[PDB]
RNA sequence: UGCAUACUUUUCCUCCGCCGAAAGGCGUAGGUAAUCUUUAUCAAUAUAUAUCGUGAUGGGGAUAGAUUAUUGCAAUUAUUAAUCUUGAACGAGGAAUGCCUAGUAAGCAUGAUUCAUCAGAUUGUGCUGACUACGUCCCUGCCCUUUGUACACA
RNA sequence: AGCGGCGAGUACACUGUACUUGCUGCUUCUUAGAGGAACAUUGUGUGUCUAACACAAGGAAGUUUAAGGCAACAACAGGUCUGUGAUGUCCUUA
């Protein structure tokens, strides 16, 4: 429920089978690689909720 | 249903739901009041 | 009084009087608006309000208008077919007055009554 | 003296003449009081309120406008007003003020100086628009 | 009345009828109406007050019905009574 | 001086999101006196960020096709909203906005499994939201369309379960965390 | 013979007597499928 | 008096009947002209009013009429534009031809450009059908003309 | 004069040819001003059946209607048009004072 | 109520400087005060045009309509009876089939044009085309305007 | 009512002026067209102010009944149009499936084509101007390399 | 086609504005011919630092600027002889 704020570093790949979400490397200041559902870019700031549990890279 | 009547923070919604009646009741009460939407204090 | 009877068969309940009188087979709203413009009694009052001798008065006023100052092509019912006058026939008069054309068509084995009494069209509509 | 510059939203081209004189602004004959809708009133008068009133009390306006519907004529006098004005300053005004004036203008957006270069696209056969095609049913 | 229509001008049964009706008559009525209408009348000056007359085979479904008509059978056959005046002729031609 | 509808001059706004300022720019350039701007906001993948926040709504409130291309009527309606806002309720009609905003984004979403949500996205799916339940609530109601989105509005910027939007956010995330 | 004046029967193709299909603008007065082929000698070019 | 619209497009029709009364008349012409033995020709335009495609195209069917052994014929036709100067051609024959069902045969010799405003221009294109035994003959003939230059090169001096 | 044309570059070298002869003497010549192109579009259906997916094709013969103005002398003005020309392009003089 | 601050003064001496819809209703007003033009017979159950399928339910709507059109002769040089009724289009909706533009009933349009002239307010000119307006009525027409945004600046 | 003879505007866009509730009519005027219809405005959504007030309701205009016209040699199985009245289904649509990424979707109209008359069609044109991607191969369909084939009418 | 130029007025402002009749330098708008302009140009990334892509500035415009038109080779036993006096055979011909 508590929103913490991950600052985007780069954008990996764009994963799902249709298309529809993006791979990210997120810093707050640790690095987790998590996935987004919408259009993100470099330096915009996620709301992670679950922080510590990863996505599986391309 | 709800066959509202005639016969017996202003904005004429508002009215409607208080006193259960017709929006053209209730902005002639407003008119009354003062004497296409509506804002009152 | 909230519920009402102007002619044979009505309710004209709540509503302001010009939509109540369209409640009658003469529910013309235009019609309604003349009628009322004939009497002269305000139409922003409702029906409820109304006096029995202004419904009285409209009733009469519904009954020939002809011999009034309301006009002639308005009139519902034109020639009336009875080769004579024009009148608005009204409430279940009007119903009478079709089901006797419809009596008269279908005597005549004219193609139209013939339809009419089949359940078919008229009109010259398709339903295909 | 006189200045003649156009705007230009869809097809709407608003040819404005800024002249001297004592500040009263106008379209066809009739003022800016009118445009016509309350509402998007502002979008005609924005220019204005950016460089102020003072500054257009030497500036008589007349906007002569042609074709299109409301918005777009509306968008089409904000963009004669923009470069009018402009223009004016650039001509018979200093040159310091005209930098001014533009800067002000790019601050608040785009529109006032550079025009909307959209118009509409032809429609196509198999279709009613120009992308929307009909409808199969196999 | 009946009787009295017969009797008044082409002008005034004009008049009185339908506007389409009207309409036709002041266009003209062609060649062939008048030669059906001819017809007619011999049909009636030939005719027995207890059973009807001989009937006319017609082509054409376009003839207005107007009081010299009245009492005849036409065309498959029509009989013309006085009540159908200015509502053409036709009854002719479909199944069910 | 710089304003919007000549009334509420969002230089007196607060943020506190940071995630969403970035997503949303009510600024030095995205200075608006009426919602209605003819911007070129499709043409690139993030010039929907340049984008004021009440045009954003506007255009939300014009949906459905009967209603389609109708953007002054949208503009009233939510010029209204604004000013009920104002009165009833009072407070700064854009802060109570931007409130409703920062409430409205379900932060992580599913899939087919959980992921989390970029903040435009979710800005967008809040804009969605507010403006689908108003309508909802206007569609053979009576109430009228203005005075419910209001409504709407103040509900967002409590934070309180008795409107649409929320609750959809809620059961979104709900799900979201079932999932993961 | 019967009014032969106005109606489709009336008038035809130019080119090949068709009552069918008679592209009517400017008198030109050619059923359409003639018009195409020919649309290159009366001076109809497709531009767009 | 008439309208200018109306008189372009009567000019037009007026030229394309022109043209079909030529190829009804001159089966035995290279024929192409249109520029106003032959005062017959002249007397019959006055009562109506009060290297080349079409030439090969005619002399085509002429041959085919003729009867000759077809694929021989083409191939003398493309010999004769050859020399002609063309940088290329196209001859297509389809119909029945030889057997009963089908049977389109191609006849090129140097390039030939199909698409742009280019083919427009840089080709002359003519079409005859060969009316035969059992049926017709259909001829196209495609010439590409010499350039007054083509989009496609970039000539470096 | 008007010069009505079917083919825009022969009407404008004709023009610039009249120019040319105005400009030798004696003519107070406005300048070519080229009309409104009234284009003749059809739009037939291709195809003469009604199989294929109906493509249209939007023909349009562009008529270029030009005109040009003088004060001057019937004949010379007779003469000025002897440019030699052709068919394709249709002149028409107006001598009128009005 | 239409009031506010703006960024240049109003040369408030013609009718093209007045907001329309409160100078019709001004206009009509005045009429109704004068008594100067009538209400024939069949205006009082007449439909105004073929879109309206209903009456207008203004009562004085005649009054506002007559007030429209000598805006209208003002706004332009010579105008119709044709074009009036153009103006005064709408929507006919024919049930089912899609709606057409509807032209108005002319009509009374022509009747109303035909009092004005009688009282001296419109002027059917020789030269041109159909009835403008008459330069005293223009007068008149413009002394009210200025009535009228008087009575808004107090 | 018929023919013959003489003579001249009208056959399409309609300004305008009168009659007509309306449709339309009669008289005349310009236009063989950037000139006139008409275009510094031919439209509707728009917007503003009133009447309604959630009630199959004034939403909705089917179906019907009876006239007044216009077109046409001819209108019934109603050409279309108008006027009065008739007040049906429908409370957002199941299985399925279509179209679409910026002046686009959708809404709103409108010109032209057919046309003696008649758009609910098509085809153009504009006016009001969204949402959401800015990708992916999950489906569907094409294409490619590999692979297998007893298919080649594949 | 306009814009002004200017006479002539009709209304009202200050010490010009709105509107019509009569007469005749400018080309911004109105028309339409010939030219110009964007080439990923300059800036910075990613890329075998290849072909190229992404971002930023400039700019009227940065998805060949948007939209079409044109349409190879080979077919389909696709449609059309009810478009044709393009056209075979068979039928029909008082
Ligand atoms: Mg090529
Ligand atoms: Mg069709
Ligand atoms: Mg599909
Ligand atoms: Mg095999
Ligand atoms: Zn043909």
């Amino acid at each position: 429920e508590k929103s913490k704020l991950a600052k985007v570093e780069k954008v990996l790949g764009r994963t799902g089978s249709r298309g529809g979400v993006i791979q990210v490397r997120a810093q707050f200041g640790r690095f987790l690689i998590r996935n987004v559902k919408g259009p993100v870019r470099e330096g915009d700031i996620l709301a992670l909720l679950e922080t510590e549990r990863e996505a599986r890279r391309l | 249903k709800l066959n509202h009547a005639v016969f017996i923070v202003i904005t004429p919604s508002a009215i409607a739901e208080k006193y259960k009646v017709n929006l053209s009741v209730a902005r002639a009460v407003i008119n009354h009041l003062a004497d296409s939407q509506k804002l009152y204090t | 009084q909230h519920i009402l009877r102007i002619l044979n068969t009505n309710v004209d309940g709540k509503e302001k009087v010009i939509i109540a009188l369209t409640a009658i087979k003469g529910i013309g709203k235009r019609m309604a608006t003349v009628i009322c413009k004939q009497a002269n009694v305000d139409p922003t009052k409702r029906a409820g309000e109304l006096t029995t001798e202004e419904i009285d008065n409209i009733v009469h006023i519904m009954s020939t208008p002809t011999q009034f100052k309301i006009p002639d092509w308005f009139l519902n019912r034109r020639k009336d077919l009875k080769e004579g006058k024009n009148i608005h026939v009204i409430a279940n008069q009007l119903d009478s007055y079709l089901r006797e054309d419809l009596e008269r068509m279908k005597k005549i084995r004219l193609h139209r009554g013939l339809r009419h009494h089949w359940g078919l069209r008229v009109r010259g509509q398709h339903t295909k | 003296k006189r200045v003649q510059t156009f705007g230009k939203k869809k097809t709407a081209v608003a040819v404005a003449t800024v002249t001297n004189g004592k500040g009263l602004i106008k379209l066809n004959g009739k003022n800016l009081d009118l445009v016509e809708p309350y509402i998007l009133k502002t979008k005609v008068y924005e220019p204005l309120w950016l460089i102020g009133s003072g500054k257009l009390k030497n500036l008589d306006i007349r906007i002569r406008v042609k074709g299109g519907g409301q918005t777009s004529q509306i968008y089409a006098i904000r963009q004669a007003i923009g470069k009018g004005i402009i223009s004016y300053y650039q001509k018979y005004v200093d040159e310091s003020t005209k930098k001014e004036l533009k800067d002000v203008l790019l601050r608040y957006d785009r529109s006032l100086l550079v025009g909307d270069t959209r118009r509409c696209e032809p429609k196509k056969f198999g279709g009613k628009g120009a992308r929307a095609r009909y409808q199969k049913s196999y | 009345d009946l009787d009295k229509l017969l009797d008044l001008s082409q002008d005034e049964l004009i008049k009185l009828f339908k506007a389409r009706q009207r309409r036709k008559f002041q266009r003209g009525i062609s060649k062939k109406a008048k030669s059906l209408l001819k017809k007619i009348r011999k049909s009636k000056k030939n005719c027995e007050p207890g059973e009807k007359p001989n009937p006319v085979p017609t082509h054409l479904r376009n003839m207005t019905i107007i009081p010299e008509m009245v009492g005849s059978i036409v065309a498959t056959n029509v009989e013309i009574k006085p009540e159908m005046i200015g509502y053409y002729l036709g009854e002719f031609s479909i199944t069910y | 001086d710089i304003k919007l509808f000549k009334k509420w001059s969002y230089e007196e706004i607060n943020i506190a999101d940071l995630s969403l300022v970035d997503c949303i720019a009510v600024s030095q350039k995205a200075c608006v006196y009426t919602p209605h701007t003819a911007g070129r906001y499709q043409k690139k993948r993030f010039r929907k960020a340049l984008c004021p926040i009440v045009e954003r709504l506007v255009n939300s409130m014009m949906m459905h096709g009967r209603n389609n291309g109708k953007k002054l009527k949208a503009i009233r309606i939510v010029a209204y909203a604004f000013e009920i806002i104002h009165l009833m309720t009072g407070e700064n009609p854009l802060q109570v906005f931007v409130n409703a905003v920062q409430k409205g984004g379900p932060r992580e979403d599913s899939t087919r499994q959980a992921v989390d949500v970029s903040p435009l996205r979710r800005v967008n799916q809040a804009i969605y939201l507010i403006c689908t339940g108003a309508r909802n609530a206007a569609f053979r109601n009576i109430k009228s369309i203005s005075e419910c989105l209001a409504e709407e509005i103040i509900n967002c910027a409590n934070e309180s379960s008795s409107s649409y939007a929320i609750k959809k956010k809620d059961e979104i995330e709900r799900v979201a965390k079932a999932n993961r | 013979v019967h009014p032969k004046k106005y109606g489709q029967g009336s008038r035809q193709c130019r080119v090949c007597s068709n009552k069918h299909a008679i592209i009517r603008k400017y008198n030109i007065n050619i059923c359409r499928q003639c018009f195409r082929e020919r649309a290159d000698i009366i001076g109809f070019k497709k531009y767009r | 008096p008439i309208s200018k619209k109306r008189k372009f497009i009567n000019d037009g029709v007026f030229q394309a009947e022109l043209n079909e009364f030529l190829a009804r008349i001159l089966a035995e012409d290279g024929y192409s002209g249109v520029e106003v033995r032959i005062r017959e020709l002249t007397s019959l335009v006055q009562k109506r009013f009060f290297l080349c495609a079409m030439a090969q195209a005619e002399s085509l069917r002429y041959k085919l009429l003729k009867g000759l052994a077809v694929r021989r014929a083409c191939y003398g036709v493309l010999r004769h534009i050859m020399e002609s100067g063309a940088k290329g051609c196209e001859v297509i024959v389809s119909g029945k031809l030889r057997a009963q069902r089908a049977k389109s045969m191609k006849f090129r010799d140097g390039y030939l450009i199909s698409t742009g405003e280019p083919s427009k221009r840089f080709v002359n294109t003519a079409t005859r059908s060969a009316q035969l035994k059992q049926g017709v003959l259909g001829i196209k003939v495609k010439i590409m003309l010499p350039t007054s230059i083509l989009p496609d090169n970039i000539s470096v001096l | 004069i008007a010069l009505t044309s079917k083919n825009l570059r022969a009407i404008e070298k004709v023009c610039s040819d009249i120019m040319k002869g105005a400009k030798e003497k004696n003519l107070n010549v406005s300048g070519p001003v080229r009309l409104p192109v009234k284009t003749l579009r059809i739009t037939t259906r291709k195809s003469p059946c009604g199989e294929g997916t109906n493509t249209w094709d939007r023909f349009e013969l562009r008529i270029y209607k030009r005109l040009i103005d003088l004060y001057s002398q019937c004949e010379v003005v007779t003469q000025m048009t002897s440019i030699n020309i052709d068919p394709v392009v249709e002149v028409e003089v107006i001598i009128t004072d009005s | 109520r239409l009031l506010e601050p703006v960024p240049f003064v109003k040369t408030n001496n013609c009718i093209k400087d007045v907001d329309a819809d409160l100078f019709i209703r001004s206009y009509a007003t005045h009429l109704k005060l004068h008594n100067k033009i009538t209400y024939p017979k069949w205006c009082t159950f007449v439909k105004t045009g073929k879109g309206r399928k209903l009456a207008p339910l203004n009562e004085d709507w005649y009054f506002i309509r007559a007030s429209s059109i000598l805006r209208r002769l003002y706004l332009h040089p010579d105008i119709g009876v044709g074009f009036l009724r153009r103006q005064f289009s709408s929507k006919q909706r024919r049930g089912v089939a899609p709606n057409h533009t509807s032209l108005a009933s002319g009509k009374i349009l022509r009747s109303i044009l035909q009092q004005l002239e009688n009282l001296g307010y419109v002027e059917q000119n020789p030269k041109k085309k159909g009835r403008r307006l008459t330069t005293k009525g223009e007068n008149a027409i413009n002394n009210f305007a200025r009535y009228i945004n008087k009575k808004v600046y107090n």
